[PDB]
RNA sequence: AAAAAAAAAAAGCUGCUAAAAAAAAAAAA
RNA sequence: AGGGGAUCGAAGAUGAUCAGAUACCGUCGUAGUCUUAACCAUAAACUAUGCCGACUAGGGAUCGGGUGGUGUUUUUUUAAUGACCCACUCGGCACCUUACGAGAAAUCAAAGUCUUUGGGUUCUGGGGGGAGUAUGGUCGCAAGGCUGAAACUUAAAGGAAUUG
């Protein structure tokens, strides 16, 4: 039960902040899932017509 | 069925599977070989008479320990040499 | 004794007793 | 191989009757399954059956009402005289007041009761109580 | 008495089927009832991946890994703790943990 | 004093059931003895054997007592109730005590003609415990019953003049042996006959006629 | 279930048995009006044929044995006779 | 048999069809259920909602014959059930046991919850398999709110119907209470609806 | 170890369960009154179970708990769940008047033969 | 049954079955007895008034006690489209 | 899509017999 | 008896271990292991479950074939095929759940339909040893196989489960 995570940065420097932060992502993947549940009915549309 | 065979003509096996069979029995192969007369001390008699030859001294199985005080003794018929205990307290005394 | 080494002695056994009625015969 | 048809088609009623199913199919329906049924109808141990014709040998639904306790063959038929007829009541009945020994005799197939008043005996064919 | 349905092996409708050696002992067992298990390992042990990823000439480097298929005896296995002595009624549970 | 806890015992205690017939006719599961014993005041009890049976412990053997009970008047009505204690006199009161709780009805009939009181059984009945199968076969009049002690009596118990048994097994397993022949006098009225074969219009339960009186 | 009606099963229950199964057996299999583009001709084919029929007047090859049905040729028109 | 004024009436049908009473269980599908309409794709069965209807009459016939309400004994031990046994004993007299049976509550006469009930009435036969072999120990007819696989063993009136919604089977049980209600007298008005809402007997995450 | 007996526990679900409202979340005042509410032999068992009480009024400010029931939180819980919405779920307001139906469900209800507003939708494998 | 005299012997005439016709027995503690209410003319239920079935311990042992009353019910009438018997 | 694991010096023997449970009645201030 | 004879390896040689250790463990190593021709006829040759036939509970999966579906995918979007999916069916190797039923129990869809005892048929057993021995046949080069007792001895051997 003693199972940790260790996190290194990079040497390079190549480690950064990312450009978004998490909350702000979440809408927008909120609206990926929203397209997809567009996509959905459109499957299901693509069902109904054929 | 079972492994007898049913059969309304099947009486002949039935009655040769049955002496096999009874073969196989305790009784019926002593009664039906004889060897009562053959390999019997007695020869299938009940008693029989003997001259004593010595007196011996048998002890017991266990859990149990005394001296069973018998007597070895010849037929007179066969000639056969058995083993015969004598009962009772001090019977061994009576007998020489 | 392990049964199969009880058959074993016996059939030494049996091939002694040939070998000596053998010698008889 | 399949050597007593009267055998398959007791056993199939004697199976349907423990399940407590109120119908039964039999394969193959010869005279003699017929004959025999026709018997325990009118002693009232089945009901009403029917008889299909394919054109090979016949099958038959049979009708159960919950009276049948056992009925079954006696393999082989073996040849049965007058006294012998109260010998084999004794052996495989229930009681003395009902049950009945159906025996193929030369007057037909019938029960031992028939059979006792007609002073007919025969060949053993099976039982039912 | 009979202590399992299966004899202790997996052979229903064969009569004979080829064996193998345990990897532990050599025993000869036959193939359906030994205690076949999937070893398949990083080729680098979970300790050392930092140092050979910085020792590596190649950036994103796949790292591979090593298969071995390991057959036990009945022994061997239970020796082992790859398999253990389970209840009786515990005994007929098929399922992997 | 009773004060029963059951719609049948509160029943019995006010009277509305009068036979045990009632209860048997309605399959009505019984849970108290005074039941029994208020509507069979006449069942007498008899011990078969007490026999010892032992467990081992860490520190010797324990000991109780195994006893088996028959109770029954002498028409139509048997229990056998079997008890293990730790006292041989505790083992006979609570096999008492199981003894009837167990009480069952027997069917008895005619070995032929019916000019009397039925005097033997109906059919042919058997019964299996263990290893020991009991059969009982009716009987002609004078017969007597045809069977070892311990059956013998328990079929007297019961009220069977008449009797013929058959044992097969391990007759000497006590035990099983009277539990086979209670499971063989069981089965008389399991057995179905053509004097049975009229249809019955199925009566209305003493629970639902009496439901004031119950336990509400 | 304990009641059932054994002489008068449902057509779909006898149409899933199987055809030595069902109350009276009898075939599943049917026969076939064929023609062939060309000549009229109309042959009666067996719907498991087992053999390549041909029409009577030239070599045009009606149907393939399978382990089952016949196929039919492409270029064919049958009626279920 | 009955007045035709117990035939299912469109409101009651459109009530059963919104709460998905006829979507019954996947392709498994015990033999004991003749109650399957048309099986649907995705392998879905469709129940027949009249033959729902006609066994829920029949059981509220049931318990309106049972003498004294107190000894109708209302059984769940799922959650989505809890709820509607105990407004089933609020409407009428039905002893409940939401929750937990305990083993001998129908034998082991000492038992502090001992009850001797006339009938018993349970939502899901597989989840309350300890009160149905209670009840096969002492004469105790049993009602079931079954599946299509469902263990119907020792299960008398088998009322089919979704017991995996959360709807269904409150309204199940609404309707049971309305109906043995309406054969009792209590709502007078055999044509007039009930003036409780079905969302009564329903389930709540909090 | 400091694992309290069924004696002690016991006591204290028994004091709570019908002294819930006198008492407080401090164990002077609970032994003040847990002395004079209820008899115990002793002065240390006295302490334990007042101790152990105060511990489960503090488990019942943060939330309720199990096996221990009292008259507010019953009178919470039944004015909780005679709880009934505005308007029913079943209600075919929401869905537009309609309800959304496969095939199977549209033929079955013309078997049946009642006439309702359906929208039959295919329902593919 | 009864002796030579008329005077009915055999005590506890036992219930049968109503879908099997078996006896039940005074030990068959799985057997059940249904009430069901009657109805008149107004929807409501008359006290005391019943059609009654009995149902043996194996039939409900086996599971076909619902497919029993279904048949029993439909036959006394107070069922319309449930049983049908070409299965 | 996970991480983990390899280990197996030596240890023979213990004389005979002996251990075992059934039924309940007393009436006293 | 020819061939082959890499590995492993009865015997054997050796090193340990050990009170001993011609045992286990280590290293070698003959016969053997493979093959051709001819013998041998045994195995816990086991499902310790003879074969043929009928019937009796639910459940899903799988192998071979067949039928159906405007089903999916691929080809020439689109035909036929093929591979999948769904439904059914015949025939298999099996499995899961129950016990109406069976059983001494363990357990068993047969080991059920058996005192309510009869579908057809073959083989085998009759307390434990002596003993698969002696003897006589017969087969085999041999090893041995098949057939196969008795005198005498003995109150238990044995099965399945329970608690320690
Ligand atoms: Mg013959
Ligand atoms: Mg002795
Ligand atoms: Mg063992
Ligand atoms: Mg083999
Ligand atoms: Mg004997
Ligand atoms: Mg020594
Ligand atoms: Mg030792
Ligand atoms: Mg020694
Ligand atoms: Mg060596
Ligand atoms: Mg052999
Ligand atoms: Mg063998
Ligand atoms: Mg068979
Ligand atoms: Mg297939
Ligand atoms: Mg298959
Ligand atoms: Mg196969
Ligand atoms: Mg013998
Ligand atoms: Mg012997
Ligand atoms: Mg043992």
């Amino acid at each position: 039960p003693m199972r940790s995570v260790f996190i290194k940065k990079e040497d390079n420097g190549a480690s950064n902040k990312p450009v978004l932060s998490l909350a702000e992502a979440y809408p927008l993947y909120e609206s990926f899932k929203q397209l997809q549940k567009e996509r959905k009915a459109q499957e299901f549309q693509a069902r109904t017509t054929a | 069925g079972k492994g007898k065979p049913r059969g309304l003509n099947s009486a002949r096996k039935l009655r040769v599977h049955r002496r096999n069979n009874r073969w196989a029995e305790n009784n019926y192969k002593k009664r039906l070989l004889g060897t009562a007369f053959k390999s019997s001390p007695f020869g299938g008699s009940s008693h029989a008479k003997g001259i004593v030859l010595e007196k011996l001294g048998i002890e017991s199985k266990q859990p149990n320990s005394a001296i069973r005080k018998c007597v070895r003794v010849q037929l007179i018929k066969n000639g056969k040499k058995v083993t015969a205990f004598v009962p009772n307290d001090g019977c061994l005394n009576f007998v020489d | 004794m392990r049964a199969k080494w009880r058959k074993k002695r016996t059939r030494r056994l049996k091939r002694k007793r040939r070998k000596v009625r053998a010698r008889s015969k | 191989t399949r050597s007593s048809v009267l055998a398959d088609a007791l056993n199939a009623i004697n199976n349907a009757e423990k399940t407590g199913k109120r119908q039964v199919l039999i394969r193959p329906s010869s005279k003699v399954i017929i004959k025999f049924l026709q018997v325990m109808q009118k002693h009232g141990y089945i009901g009403e059956f029917e008889y299909i014709d394919d054109h090979r040998s016949g099958k038959i639904v049979v009708q159960l009402n919950g009276r049948l306790n056992k009925c079954g063959v006696i393999s082989p038929r073996f040849n049965v005289k007058i006294g012998d007829i109260e010998k084999w009541t004794a052996n495989l009945l229930p009681a003395r007041q009902f049950g009945y020994v159906i025996l193929t005799t030369s007057a037909g197939i019938m029960d031992h009761e028939e059979a006792r008043r007609k002073h007919v005996s025969g060949k053993i064919l099976g039982f039912v109580y | 008495p009979k202590k399992r349905a299966s004899n202790g092996r997996n052979k229903k409708g064969r009569g004979h089927v080829k064996p193998v050696r345990c990897v532990n002992c050599s025993k000869s067992i036959p193939k359906d009832k030994a205690i076949k298990r999937m070893a398949i390992r990083n080729i680098v042990e979970a300790a050392a991946v930092r140092d050979l990823s910085e020792a590596s000439v190649y950036p994103e480097y796949a790292l591979p890994k090593t298969y071995n298929k390991l057959h036990y005896c009945v022994s061997c296995a239970i020796h082992a703790r790859i398999v253990r002595v389970r209840s009786r009624e515990d005994r007929k549970n098929r399922a992997p943990p | 004093g009773w004060v029963p806890v059951t719609k049948l015992g509160r029943l019995v205690k006010a009277g509305k059931i009068t036979t045990i017939e009632e209860i048997f006719l309605h399959s009505l599961p019984v849970k108290e003895f005074q039941i029994i014993d208020t509507l069979l005041p006449g069942l007498q009890d008899e011990v078969m054997n007490i026999k010892p049976v032992q467990k081992q412990t860490r520190a010797g053997q324990r000991t109780r007592f195994k006893a088996v009970v028959v109770v029954g008047d002498s028409n139509g009505h048997v229990g056998l109730g079997i008890k293990t204690a730790k006292e041989v006199a505790g083992a006979i009161r609570a096999g008492i005590i199981i003894a009837k709780l167990s009480v069952i009805p027997i069917r008895r009939g005619y070995w032929g003609t019916n000019l009397g009181q039925p005097h033997s059984l109906a059919t042919k009945t058997t019964g299996k415990c263990g290893s020991v199968t009991v059969r009982l076969i009716p009987a002609p009049r004078g017969s007597g019953i045809v069977a070892s002690p311990a059956v013998k009596k328990l079929l007297q118990l019961a009220g069977v003049e008449d009797v013929y048994t058959q044992s097969n097994g391990k007759t000497r397993t006590l035990e099983n042996t009277l539990k086979a022949a209670f499971v063989a006098i069981g089965n008389t009225y399991g057995f179905l006959t053509p004097n049975l074969w009229a249809e019955q219009p199925l009566p209305v339960s003493p629970l639902d006629i009496y439901s004031d009186e119950a336990s509400a | 279930v304990l009641v059932q009606d054994l002489l008068h099963p449902t057509a779909a229950s006898e149409a899933r048995k199987h055809k030595l199964k069902t109350l009276v057996q009898g075939p599943r299999s049917y026969f076939l009006d064929v023609k062939c583009p060309g000549c009229l001709n109309i042959t009666t084919v067996f719907s498991h044929a087992q053999t390549a029929v041909t029409c009577e007047s030239c070599s045009t090859i009606l149907c393939t044995p399978t382990g089952g049905k016949a196929k039919l040729s492409e270029g064919t028109s049958f009626r279920r006779k | 048999s009955l007045p035709a004024t117990f035939d299912l009436t469109p409101e009651d049908a459109q009530l059963l069809l919104a709460a998905n009473t006829h979507l019954g269980a996947r392709n498994v599908q015990v033999h004991q259920e003749p109650y399957v309409f048309n099986a649907r794709p995705d392998g879905v069965h469709v129940i027949n909602v009249g033959k729902t209807w006609e066994k829920l009459v029949l059981a509220a016939r049931i318990i309106a014959a049972i003498p004294n309400p107190e000894d109708v004994v209302a059984i769940s031990s799922r959650t989505f059930g809890q709820r509607a046994v105990l407004k089933f004993a609020a409407h009428t007299g039905a002893t409940p046991i939401a929750g937990r049976f305990t083993p001998g509550s129908f034998t082991n006469y000492i038992t502090r919850s001992f009850k001797e009930p006339r009938l018993v009435i349970v939502t899901d036969p597989r989840s309350d398999a300890q009160a149905i072999k209670e009840a096969s120990y002492v004469n105790i007819p049993v009602i079931a709110l079954t599946d299509l696989d469902s263990p119907s063993e020792f299960v008398d009136v088998a009322i089919p119907c979704n017991n995996r919604g959360k709807h269904s089977i409150g309204l199940i049980w609404y309707l049971l209470a309305r109906e043995v209600l309406r054969l009792r007298g209590a709502l007078v008005d055999r044509t007039q609806p009930w003036s409780i809402m079905p969302d009564l007997y329903f389930y709540r995450d909090p | 170890g400091r694992v309290r007996t069924k004696t002690v526990k016991r006591a204290s679900k028994a004091l709570i369960e019908r002294y819930y409202p006198k008492l407080t979340l401090d164990f002077q005042t609970n032994k003040r009154l847990c002395d004079e509410i209820a008899t115990i032999q002793s002065k240390r068992l006295r302490n334990k179970i007042a101790g152990y009480t105060t511990h489960l009024m503090k488990r019942i400010q943060k939330g309720p708990v199990r096996g221990i029931s009292f008259k507010l939180q019953e009178e919470e819980r039944e004015r909780k769940d005679q709880y009934v919405p505005e308007v029913s779920a079943l209600d075919l307001s929401r869905s537009n008047g309609v309800l959304n139906v496969d095939n199977q469900t549209s033929d079955l209800v013309k078997s049946l033969g009642l006439k309702l507003p359906l929208s039959v939708i295919n329902v593919s494998a | 049954m009864e002796n030579d005299k008329g005077q009915l012997v055999e005590l506890y005439v036992p219930r049968k079955c109503s879908a099997t016709n078996r006896i039940i027995k005074a030990d068959d503690h799985a057997s059940v007895q249904i009430n069901v209410a009657k109805v008149d003319e107004e929807g409501r239920a008359i006290p005391g008034e019943y059609v009654t079935y009995a149902l043996s311990g194996y039939v409900r042992s086996r599971g076909e006690s619902d497919d029993s009353l279904n048949r029993l019910a439909q036959n006394d009438g107070l069922l319309k489209n449930v049983w049908s018997y070409s299965r």
